[PDB]
RNA sequence: UUGGCGGAAAGGCCUUGGGUGCUUGCUGGCGAAUUGCAAUGUCAUUUUGCGUGGGGAUAAAUCAUUUGUAUACGACUUAGA
RNA sequence: CCCUGAAAAUGGAUGGCGCUCAAGCGUGUUACCUAUACUCUACCGUCAGGGUUGAUAUGAUGCCCUGACGAGUAGGCAGGCGUGGAGGUCAGUGACGAAGCCUAGACCGUAAGGUCGGGUCGAACGGCCUCUAGUGCAGAUCUUGGUGGUAGUAGCAAAUA
RNA sequence: GAAUACUGCCAGCUGGGACUGAGGACUGCGACGUAAGUCAAGGAUGCUGGCAUAAUGGUUAUAUGCCGCCCGUCUUGAAAC
RNA sequence: GAAAUUGUUGAAAGGGAAGGGCAUUUGAUCAGACAUGGUGUUUUGUA
């Protein structure tokens, strides 16, 4: 067809912090379409991809991929929280990324 | 925190392991210190706190 | 001398481990998971695409068929946690997968000299599964449109919500 | 070839470095404890430089040891390399830094004879 | 070195709005330009290909003087000399090309990939 | 969800529509806010006119050049009602500001595009009635812009030419609603009945 | 390709005619595997350079000289085949 | 509750934006955010209580088991790192290159520090057990010596040329 | 004559998610079993894939988010005008 | 033949200082493990 997207979008918001000190072990991402915590316990658990691009070309690719989970919700409104194996780099405040649908449940 | 009712990490104050370099000393504390380890008589115990003991708590007999 | 010695060597004897009491019960697989069930293809080569499932394997895993006449997915088997269980349901009684193992599928693991600078198929492979797709499409030819549907892959459009979405 | 051991982790891998080291040049970077009265260093407040401290340790199973996983022991002639034949999954030489090439050709030889890992197999050859 | 000095018309040629004309400093490079181009054609270079390819100028050992200050004091009067130095060189082609191998690591999807593509396509 | 979105500002309140902008451009949605002359501000236009004296006479004293800068026009005065908002003075505020546009009127690139609105930000739904609120536009002429007049003029021209496009969009659309009725209680029409469409 | 309309930041919207490709509106035939149980599995647009081969056009500014409606110096205003 | 009473000097502060069935005031119910605090786990150290001379191989100040605890100026104590020199030892290193110096190169220690590779260089130096002291610097309007910014700056204009 | 709400109990069942895997022959307390034996009972094992190299990682420079006042001294109090 | 301080070359950043801490992106640079004993001799220099 013309759209081949197997994932949900998703934005990156910010760190876990409190009103002065900040945590980049933990991020905050608002899942579209969900916009409450008993919706947002559906996603618990799925694989979450941060894809961008760079100019060196390193093993085949010019595209590099930083993995990580949704872990729990956070709030009341949808937003989950995202642990990585390297922490997000925080331009990326504002930036897409993809929910993917495995792990699955059903 | 914890409210200590006593001061942390305080030593026991009670003198072990003579402060002397004497090597004959060191053999008999070591042949004390197991006598009152497993003979379970408290005169050994009592022998090798003795042995700890600095001149002035030592006076001639 | 530059360094003196240590004055004790540490043992150089490895010690064995304990008695471990993690024995392996069977996987409990999840309810929607039944033989004859459509599946959605999450990951992998064939994303997307959707399948029959046979048979639950030896190593947890699930296998299954295209057929290969109808989205050119070949006999395979594929993780449970990487699949989407429809309420699509076609019975596949008639079929016997009891051939297939975990030994069926080997890969016959290259050498560490062998490079591939710049750059086929089993014949017991391609007969084994012209003998089961041809068993799955008379299923299939029962109720309408499961060919065209099997055919077609499988998107997320815009205004898709996974979580209010029935499979 | 080394002993099987844990995953050797450090708790700080960062260097210690003086507080306003980089500020002036006459304060080397050698670490030093700030005694001072008003010190934020000192006073430990947030945002500032971290002080070594006995939390830090690394685990005793872990201490000493080469991301080889051998303990390092300087190694002066064949003598004190042969000190090494038994342990030789526990320690791994290091030639000393005096020594002379037509020596050195001596000990890697028979390091090699004996099996004993050399950590510097390069120092003062000649190609 | 420029702080405070006048400001002219002739430094539109650089961008510049400061600009001079030091004449004992002219003086020293061109006879070290001239001694320069003597060298190389006494070396037996083309002579018509030359570029300054270097120079740099550093500081020499001042040399001091006295001066008399108000109140019966003494300063320094110092002179700041230099040490100077130029190569000249050949202009040449093209420096180099054929760049390193750049031996490609491919994992068995991004080869089973390939394939297809070479497959799928002429 | 969507590549830019284009807000009508006409009823809505000036710091709810700001609150709720300034936190989409954050999150990183591209706004483009139209009409900016007819933002709405809750009190007596007397009120405001006296709040915004208050914020003109503040300016710095040796230099007035270095002060604080009062714009007049009421896409600006939304703009200062904004970058109060977001913490301007970072990378990432600069980067979430420059994903915003604010227009008087609806220009050329965005009068053949759909207007959305903000319903938490609508005056109609936040104030009581009874109440009583100004016009931005009516405030920032007497403040001191100079271009309400023609804002007008082009409003009416291109709410004339909008209003030709209605005429031929709603015919097409009877027509369209037509078709489909006299195209309906077939069998397929009946089975898309049973299965919800 | 024909005809319009659009100046707020128009640079877009509509329309006439023919060509060409596809059509999943409906019914068929062949292909797909081996990426080995997943690895973004690579499909977008931004700028520049260098090659082709096809058009298009053949300038000024500054320094220096000069002026004094200008001027601390720069700057400004003038003149000079 | 609101309003009058209610006047100060640079421009101005419920923290700011702003907010009017509030994003105000009184009150009630839930959900949610996060401290080096609490719970559980790992690791480091300290303290305490214990086990273990049996043969083989070492270290009994050793090894092992268990529990609790960890803020800190003035100050006290303990364990260590480094420097000049001395007794002993490694029949230690070295002109096939000692010492020193440079090195956004590597390794070890919580740290003081230690080790290696490369460059430079040219004649002595080191590990361990002990002894000894003119033994560790950022400050003292510290001492001696050297060098900056200021800065191509102030200026080099009395005595007719 | 019932139901339901509210509060409380179950040594009732069961689904999803996250972090941790310390220890290293055996010894103990138990459970299911007539027994052999088995087990979730004094701390993680089994199966599989990719890569085997700057890919992970370390160092260093830069960017971004949040934080961070100049040290020493006297002082009740120092970033101190 | 150190440092202060300076010149050239190279790399990098720079909207009213610079420097630092935690974390990661990007660029540059770099260490370690990769054999192992092994059924085995598909073997040459026959062990
Ligand atoms: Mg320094
Ligand atoms: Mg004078």
């Amino acid at each position: 067809a013309e759209s081949h997207r197997l994932y949900v979008k998703g934005k990156h918001l910010s760190y876990q912090r409190s009103k002065r000190v900040n945590n980049p072990n933990v991020s905050l991402i608002k899942i579209e379409g969900v916009a409450t915590p008993q919706d947002a316990q559906f996603y618990l658990g799925k694989r979450i991809a941060y894809v961008y691009r760079a100019s060196k070309e390193v093993r085949g690719s010019k595209i590099r991929v930083m993995w990580g989970k949704v872990t729990r919700t956070h709030g009341n409104s949808g937003v989950v929280r995202a642990t990585f194996r390297n922490n997000l780099p925080a331009k990326t405040f504002g930036a897409s990324v993809r929910i993917f649908l495995y792990p699955s449940n059903i | 925190g914890i409210d200590h009712t006593s001061k942390q990490h305080k030593r026991s104050g009670h003198r072990t392991a003579p402060k002397s370099d004497n090597v004959y000393l060191k053999l008999l504390v070591k042949l004390y210190t197991f006598l009152a380890r497993r003979t379970d008589a408290p005169f050994n115990k009592v022998v090798l706190k003795a042995l700890f003991l600095s001149k002035i708590n030592r006076p001639p007999v | 001398t530059a360094q003196q010695a240590p004055k004790w060597y540490p043992s150089e004897d490895v010690a064995a481990p304990k008695k471990t009491r993690k024995a392996v019960r069977p996987q409990k697989l999840r309810a929607s998971l039944v033989p004859g069930t459509v599946l959605i293809l999450l990951a992998g080569r064939f994303r997307g695409k959707r399948v029959v499932y046979l048979k639950h394997l030896e190593d947890n895993t699930l296998l299954v068929t295209g057929p290969f006449k109808v989205n050119g997915v070949p006999l395979r088997r594929v993780n449970a946690r990487y699949v989407i269980a429809t309420s699509t349901k076609v019975s596949v009684e008639g079929v016997n997968v009891e051939k297939f193992n975990v030994e069926y599928f080997a890969k016959e693991k290259l050498t560490k000299k062998e490079k591939k600078e710049a750059n086929e198929i089993k014949t017991e492979r391609v007969e084994d599964q012209k003998v089961v797709d041809k068993a799955l499409l008379a299923e299939i030819k029962k109720t309408p449109l499961l060919k065209q549907y099997l055919s077609a892959s499988f998107s997320l459009k815009n205004g898709d919500k996974p979580h209010l979405l029935k499979f | 070839a080394s002993l099987p051991h844990p995953k050797i982790v450090k708790k700080h891998t960062k260097k210690f470095k003086r507080h306003h080291s980089d500020r002036y040049h006459r304060v080397a970077e050698n670490w030093r404890k700030q005694k001072g009265i008003d010190s934020v260093v000192r006073r430990r407040f947030r945002g500032n430089i971290s002080q070594p401290k006995i939390g830090y340790g690394s685990n005793k199973k872990t201490k000493f040891l080469s991301p080889s996983g051998h303990k390092t022991f300087l190694v002066a002639n064949v003598k004190d390399l042969e000190t090494l034949t038994m342990h030789t999954k526990t320690y791994a030489a290091e030639i000393a830094h005096n020594i002379s090439a037509k020596n050195r050709v001596v000990i890697l030889a028979r390091a090699k004879a004996l099996g004993i890992k050399v950590t510097n197999p390069k120092g003062r050859l000649a190609l | 070195f420029n702080s405070s000095i006048g400001r002219t018309a002739q430094g539109k040629e650089f961008g510049v709005t400061k600009a001079r004309w030091p004449a004992k400093s002219v003086k020293f490079v061109q006879g070290l330009l001239q001694n320069a181009a003597a060298n190389a054609e006494a070396k037996g270079l083309d002579a018509t290909k030359l570029y300054v390819s270097h120079i740099q100028v550093n500081q020499a050992p001042k040399q001091r003087r006295r001066t008399y200050r108000a109140h019966g004091r003494i300063n320094k009067y110092e002179s700041s000399p230099s040490h100077i130095e130029l190569v000249v060189t050949e202009k040449e082609e093209a420096v180099a090309k054929a760049a390193e191998k750049k031996v490609v690591r491919l994992t068995s999807r991004q080869r089973g990939r390939i394939a297809a593509q070479k497959r799928i396509a002429a | 969800v969507e590549p830019v979105v284009v807000i009508d500002g006409k009823g809505h309140l000036v710091g709810r529509l700001a609150s709720v902008v300034a936190k989409q451009l954050l999150n990183g949605q591209k706004i483009v806010v139209v009409r900016a002359e007819e933002l709405n501000i809750s009190g007596e236009f007397f009120r405001n006119k006296l709040k915004y004296h208050d914020f003109l006479r503040k300016a710095t004293a040796f230099n007035k050049t270095r002060g604080p800068f009062h714009f007049r026009a009421p896409s600006r005065i939304f703009y200062k009602a904004l970058r109060g908002m977001v913490s301007h003075k970072t990378a990432r505020g600069k980067a979430a500001l420059e994903r915003l546009k604010v227009f008087e009127g609806i220009p050329p690139p965005y009068d053949k595009k759909k207007r959305v609105v903000v319903p938490q930000a609508l005056r109609v739904l936040r104030l009581k009635p009874g109440r009583k609120y100004t016009t931005l536009g009516k405030l920032s002429t007497s403040v001191g812009w100079k271009y309400e007049d023609v804002v007008a003029k082009l409003e009416a021209k291109r709410k004339v030419s909008s209003a030709e496009y209605y005429a031929k969009k709603r015919a097409f659309t009877k027509k369209v609603a037509s078709a489909n009725a006299t195209a309906a209680e077939s069998d397929v029409a009946k089975q898309l009945a049973a299965l919800g469409y």
